[PDB]
């Protein structure tokens, strides 16, 4: 429900206020079973996010424990790997830089213990490029890990090998993409591959790899170490376990939260972080999961809470959990407009649909804004979207097309009259 | 996208990594795998960007050189990218992030403010050369929308007085404490943190025997 | 207007021309441009039915409101791209008017 | 036997495993409409021009791409594969220059076609139009590349069949642009296929720039004498003069490409 | 841009089509009504005047006027051409 | 890549002269049996016309590409 | 910071990198 | 040749239904003036 | 708002041959 406890807030360090480093998280005792772990088995680890029922922490949501367990199958002579993707192009997704620039070793151990759970040989971390400072910090905290032999060959006093290594992302949001970021690596231009040859079976540098938000490979040590099925209890059916939430725009204290899963969207605003600049009246809508999740009005808002299914039945997704938050001043036609602005400055264009689409849709966006546009063109773009949503390549043609169908679906009386105001003044 | 030979920008410019970075190439090259060499072009281009900004026709051939790549590969990388500059960036650049979280804090409201204090339009150098503006989209630190990222500083929370402090102590001295401006750190929620105020638990807390 | 020739040969010009009546051989005209270095009508053959002026997608080839062009010997009628071109730099006076009076209801 | 059984519209036929939902159709005899597709070209998906419905499934799956696994009936002419296509369409054609009557590529055109069989009577296309700028690939080769629908093709062909990895794509977004980022010209054999493999006509050939068009074209199939290799071609004659020498399959000779000298 | 059509005739000329192979059986080779609502009762050469006849003096199938007599070629089919006669 | 100009049996005549129309430069001929291409539906077919009408034939088989293989994930090994 | 210290820190972290596999 | 301010210009044919096809053409290097296919235009960025 | 210009044909087509045209000085 609500009022995640501190004594059950995962990421401790958050907000800083102690000693990223080693001394500081050995004094959070991050690393205080991970011989163990290792030794119970890679069985034993799978069991326990089987046991925790984790969804995906990054965008998409799959059960954890199922992904981690297709590149268990035994080995073909090809070494197996691990990529972790600190990318989060996503707008509101300050969600893991938290925990780069903080508590690094959270990650460090969840990759190692991530990695006997997939018998990885080695995990790519793919920071991005942005986070130089990010960047810095992880590989600082990664170099005590060895020195302290956390990590390395016979990491943490145990017969299995581990290397961690951080690659530098070039400013793109598509290389968050399970397979581009893969593409990414292998120094190829950052563009997915299709879904036939799954990332376990093909990979990085031909090799079965696997792909996890930060955030679902920091909290599997934590989560094996402490009680899967302690986390489990926190989360709603199948959702499950806390994940950070962080709210930006129009709140009164912007911040990222680690508080529990299921919270009603309207207590999040009014009992953490700020309550909606302006009151919870204030409110023209509510971007629950980031720019790719489509956004609700306020009448849903207070409604549902916060859970990859409750939003699924409310027809958004929880994604990454950014929440961003409009009042009654904005434009809500510019804003997603921008939006439409921010996909096709970024899109790869490897793919028909999403190149000419997202483009066609951000001209016929900025002329809705202006309200150049007639009434009958605002369901032809409803019609353009869906050709986008379910014919392209990766998902970002997905994501475009959602901001876009819930800009109709729930604010199709105010652009009509933007359509009305220009008509007017001729 | 296209490379019209110009005596400035053009394949006559000699470029060789100082022999300190051809040491850093090496160093990247080990981390992938023996025979993948080829990986290496984005943070060796990245190199390249880091020993000259301007990473010139002739820097991008280098690259391919040193990896064994087709130059057309590294070509492809370098375009993708916007991380990448195939043209002369100024000393200082400045980019304002401007998607629509940003924006619903009046980020934009920062970009009026910061043309006026670099006197020149969004987009360009400045004729010192001293900073270049462009309006980059979302940089990762929404949390704290207002932002703008000047090579690598990455500023937050920035207001017009703020940036002001800021731009001033660029153009007169260097390292303007780069960083947020109202103390509200990283993501803290500005009242108070309302959370992790309670004192860690301690290694082997809550094991519940995993 | 300009005074370049509007035929881009795109043989679209003979293509539906039922009595297979028109040879419009081209090349790069040297500007780098496309253009005719043949065009013709058999006017012996043809069966004014103006499915030329239809499909044209410039405006080039018309069918002009002349009916006075009798001729005493058969050489008369295989017009040329020159008594084509000419007989435009003819008319055009009295084509336009006509285009322009009949442009909407095409 | 290691036949799997996958359905066309019923047919029934029986595939080796690893065959692309599109190769099935064929055998069938129905044909996946296809940009990006070749042969003899790796699969890449560029184009999404292929998109059926396999039986009782969410969404529309690539025929390029996707292995067929056992028992999917593919439904090629249901109400949802030919949204798949009339949609697509509207998009290839959004960005297209409307130059077909400069497109010497007119009746030879891969693309109005399926815009005239599969695709959309209109367009609701009331944008602005895209361009780039022509660049000189050689002197064969006429690139007026505002044309490209990037598909990806001429790319893998100068990387697989002629080993010169000169062309690529550069930019991101709409503005990827396929050439070569420094004015290097293509200069190989086998160099003027890319003309014959870029269903577009947006890089055509030079020589035979506007000396013809298809359909007044009568075509003599012989055999190439230039070369030893003897490969198999087809001589385009307008009105009694040769306009154009284009290559005709033959598996064991020349598997549809011919050499520059003898094109 | 769909034909205005009647089932009713679809209907009615396909059971006439039943009547007329039932009466005929030695002769028809094939029946069908198209989907142009038309019928065509296919009969082996031999059945040229018997088929013809039933059709001109039938009280429930009076056939009296010859619309046209015509014969597609069709080269490949051995029997090239297909000799049609059109009745009302 | 239309194969649907590919999947019929033709039967075609030799090439005779074309020349030109001194006059207009036009192409002319005296092949009256030039722009003849029945089309047939099997070599049976066609092999038994030719022989029907005393022409000479050259009959020349059928060249469906053979099956190659192709798979996505090809490309991606190293 | 500076701009090669990210690089310098993979330099150092070279040796604690155990060998890589070949094709 | 007709000067323009934006990158890619239009060429109607110096109409609309009375003129070419329109075609947009891009006078992005000043290096090349571009010339519509259709009316031989040159155009001058 | 017998004459001697008559329409003659021609063949405006650029011969679309060449000839080898023979060594002008023998051997
Ligand atoms: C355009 C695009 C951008 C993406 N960016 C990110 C990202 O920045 N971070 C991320 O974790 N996942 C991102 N994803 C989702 C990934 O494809 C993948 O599903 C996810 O990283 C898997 O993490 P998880 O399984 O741990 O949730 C992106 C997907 C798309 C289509
Ligand atoms: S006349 Fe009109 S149609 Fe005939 S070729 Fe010239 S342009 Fe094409
Ligand atoms: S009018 Fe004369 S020329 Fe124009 S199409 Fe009909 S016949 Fe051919
Ligand atoms: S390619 Fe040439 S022909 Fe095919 S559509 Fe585009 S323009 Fe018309
Ligand atoms: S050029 Fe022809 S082949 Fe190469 S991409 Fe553009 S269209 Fe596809
Ligand atoms: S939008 Fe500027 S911080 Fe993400
Ligand atoms: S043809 Fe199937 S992907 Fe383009
Ligand atoms: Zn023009």
């Amino acid at each position: 429900f609500g009022s995640l406890k501190d004594e059950d807030r995962i990421f401790t360090n958050l907000y800083g206020r102690h000693d990223w480093r080693l001394k500081g998280a050995l004094r959070r005792g991050d690393w205080y079973k991970t011989k163990e772990i290792l030794l119970k088995g890679p069985d034993w680890i799978l069991g326990e996010m089987k046991t925790s029922g984790l969804r995906g922490r990054g965008g998409a949501g799959f059960p954890t424990g199922l992904k981690w367990s297709f590149m268990n199958k035994p080995s073909d002579g090809r070494p197996k790997y691990l990529v972790v993707n600190a990318d989060e192009g996503e707008p509101g997704t300050c969600k893991d830089r938290e925990i780069m620039r903080h508590d690094p070793h959270k990650l460090v151990e969840g990759c190692l213990v991530g990695g006997r759970a997939m018998g990885a040989r080695a995990a790519y971390i793919y920071i991005r490029g942005e986070f130089y400072n990010e960047a810095s910090n992880l590989q600082v905290a990664i170099r005590e890990a060895y020195e302290a032999g956390l990590i390395g060959k016979n990491a943490c006093g145990s017969d299995y090998d581990f290397d961690v290594f951080v690659v530098r992302g070039a400013g793109a949001y598509i290389c968050g993409e399970e397979t581009a970021l893969i593409e990414s690596i292998e120094g190829k231009q950052g563009k997915p591959r299709l879904k036939p040859p799954f990332p376990a079976d093909v990979g990085v540098f031909g090799c079965p790899t696997t792909v996890a938000n930060v955030e679902t490979v920091a909290v599997s040590p934590t989560i094996c170490r402490r009680g899967g099925t302690w986390f489990a209890g926190f989360g709603r059916e199948r959702n499950s376990g806390t994940k950070l939430f962080n709210i930006s725009g129009h709140v009164n204290h912007p911040c990222t939260v680690e508080e529990e899963m299921s919270v009603p969207l309207k207590e999040l605003i009014e009992k953490h972080a700020g309550g909606v600049t302006g009151g919870w009246d204030n409110l023209l809508a509510v971007i629950p999961g980031g720019s790719s999740t489509p956004l609700i009005p306020k009448s849903v808002c207070e409604t549902v809470l916060m859970d990859f299914d409750a939003l699924v039945q409310a027809q958004t997704g929880l994604g990454t959990a950014a929440v961003i938050v409009m009042d009654r001043s904005t434009d809500i036609v510019k804003a997603i407009a921008r939006l439409i602005e921010f996909y096709k400055h970024e899109s790869c264009g490897q793919c028909t649909p999403c190149r000419e689409g997202v483009d066609w849709m951000n001209k016929v966006m900025a002329r809705f804004v202006k309200g150049d546009a007639r009434p009958a063109e605002i369901d032809s773009l409803w019609e353009i979207s869906k050709q986008i949503e379910g014919h392209t390549i990766c998902a970002l043609g997905d994501g475009a097309a959602w901001p876009v169908q819930g800009l109709i679906r729930h604010f199709r009386p105010e652009l009509e009259d933007r359509m009305q105001r220009f008509a007017q003044q001729h | 996208f296209v490379h019209r030979d110009t005596p400035e920008n053009n394949p006559d410019t000699p470029f060789d990594f100082t022999p300190e970075n051809y040491k850093r190439i090496e160093a990247i090259v080990k981390n992938y795998p023996e025979g993948h060499q080829a990986a290496a072009v984005l943070p060796v281009l990245d190199l390249a960007q880091r020993q000259n900004g301007w990473l010139p026709i002739s820097a991008m051939n280098k690259v391919a050189e040193v990896l064994q790549v087709p130059p057309m590969r590294v070509y492809e990388v370098a375009t993708f990218y916007t991380m990448y500059n195939r043209k002369p960036v100024g000393k200082y650049h400045i980019q304002v992030c401007t998607t629509t979280p940003c924006m619903l804090r009046d980020s934009d409201s920062i970009l009026e403010t910061l043309q006026r204090k670099l006197g020149i339009k969004v987009g360009e150098t400045t004729p010192d050369k001293l900073f270049t503006l462009i309006e980059v989209e979302c940089l990762g630190a929404c949390v704290n929308a207002p932002m703008v990222q000047i090579n690598d500083n990455y500023y937050e929370d920035l207001t017009p007085k703020d940036i002001e402090e800021i731009i001033d102590e660029l153009k007169a001295g260097k390292v303007p404490k780069p960083g947020p401006r109202s103390g509200r750190f990283c993501c803290e929620p500005a009242g108070g943190l309302t959370s992790l105020t309670e004192p860690p638990k301690g290694p082997g807390f809550g094991v519940q025997a995993g | 207007p300009s005074g370049e020739e509007r035929c881009i040969a795109c043989k679209l010009c003979e293509a539906i021309c039922p009595a297979q009546a028109i040879t419009i051989e081209a090349e790069p005209r040297a500007d780098g441009s496309r253009r005719t270095t043949r065009y013709d009508i058999d006017m012996t053959k043809c069966i004014y039915c103006g499915f030329c002026q239809e499909a044209c997608p410039v405006d080039a080839i018309v069918e002009g409101p002349n009916f006075e062009f009798s001729t005493e010997t058969h050489e008369e009628l295989l017009y040329n791209k020159e008594k084509l071109l000419n007989n435009g730099d003819k008319w055009e006076a009295e084509i336009a008017a006509n285009i322009q009076a009949d442009y909407l209801y095409r | 036997s290691n036949l799997i059984e996958v359905f066309v519209d019923g047919q029934s036929v029986m595939v080796e495993p690893g065959t692309t939902v599109l190769q099935a159709c064929e055998k069938v005899g129905m044909q996946i409409p296809r940009f990006c597709y070749h042969e003899r070209l790796s699969v890449a998906g560029n184009c999404r021009m292929c998109l059926v419905e396999i039986e009782k499934a969410p969404k529309v799956v690539a025929a390029c791409a996707m292995p067929v696994m056992k028992g999917w009936n593919i439904l090629t002419n249901s109400e949802k594969s030919k949204k798949a296509r009339e949609g697509v369409m509207e998009f290839l054609l959004a960005n297209h220059p409307l130059d077909c009557p400069i497109c010497d590529q007119g009746g030879e055109c891969d693309l109005q076609d399926q815009s005239m069989m599969f695709g959309s009577d209109r367009s609701r296309f009331l944008e602005g139009k895209r361009a780039v700028e022509d660049k000189n690939i050689g002197p064969l080769v006429k690139t007026i590349m505002t044309r490209c629908i990037q598909c990806t093709r001429c790319i893998r062909f100068a990387s697989e069949i002629a080993g010169v990895d000169d062309l690529g794509t550069t930019g991101r977004g709409n503005d990827m642009q396929v050439g070569t980022y420094i004015e290097k010209m293509f200069m190989s054999e086998l160099s003027g296929n890319v003309i014959d493999i870029c269903p577009v006509g947006a890089l055509t050939s030079k020589p035979y720039a506007f000396t013809a068009r298809p359909w007044e074209t009568r075509k003599t199939e012989s055999i190439d004498v230039m070369d030893a290799v003897g490969s198999n071609i087809v001589v385009s004659t307008r009105t009694g003069e040769v306009m154009r020498i284009l290559p005709r399959m033959h598996e064991d000779i020349n598997e549809e490409w011919i050499s520059d000298k003898t094109r | 841009t769909v034909r205005p059509r009647s089932d009713v005739t679809h209907k009615q000329l396909s059971a006439f089509g039943e009547y007329v192979a039932e009466i005929l059986p030695k002769y028809v080779q094939q029946v069908q009504v198209s989907c142009l609502d038309e019928l065509e009762i296919c009969i082996h050469p031999d059945g040229v005047i018997p088929t013809l006849t039933f059709l001109r003096d039938h009280t429930n199938a009076q056939f009296k006027s010859l619309a046209d007599l015509t014969a597609v070629d069709v080269p490949t089919r051995q029997n090239r051409f297909e000799i049609v006669y059109n009745l009302l | 890549s239309g194969v649907n100009n590919t999947k019929k049996w033709k039967m075609e005549f030799d090439t005779r002269e074309r020349w030109e129309n001194p006059l207009m430069g036009w192409a002319s001929t005296a092949d009256p049996l030039s722009n003849m291409v029945l089309t047939f539906s099997a070599k049976e077919d066609a092999i038994a016309f030719a022989e029907k009408n005393g022409w000479s034939y050259d009959v020349e088989e059928k060249k469906v590409p053979k099956p190659k293989s192709k798979s996505y994930g090809a490309n991606f090994s190293w | 910071y500076n701009t090669y210290t990210f690089l310098d820190l993979n330099l150092d972290l070279s040796k604690f990198r155990l060998p890589q596999p070949s094709s | 040749v007709n000067e323009v301010e934006h990158r890619i210009i239009a060429c109607d044919g110096g109409g609309g239904a009375l003129g070419h096809p329109k075609v947009y053409i891009n006078l992005d290097k000043e290096t090349k003036t571009g010339t519509c296919g259709y009316c031989g235009l040159q155009f001058k960025q | 708002p017998a004459t001697p210009e008559q329409y003659v044909p021609y063949s405006t087509t650029r011969k679309k041959i060449h000839e080898w045209v023979p060594p002008s000085t023998p051997y």
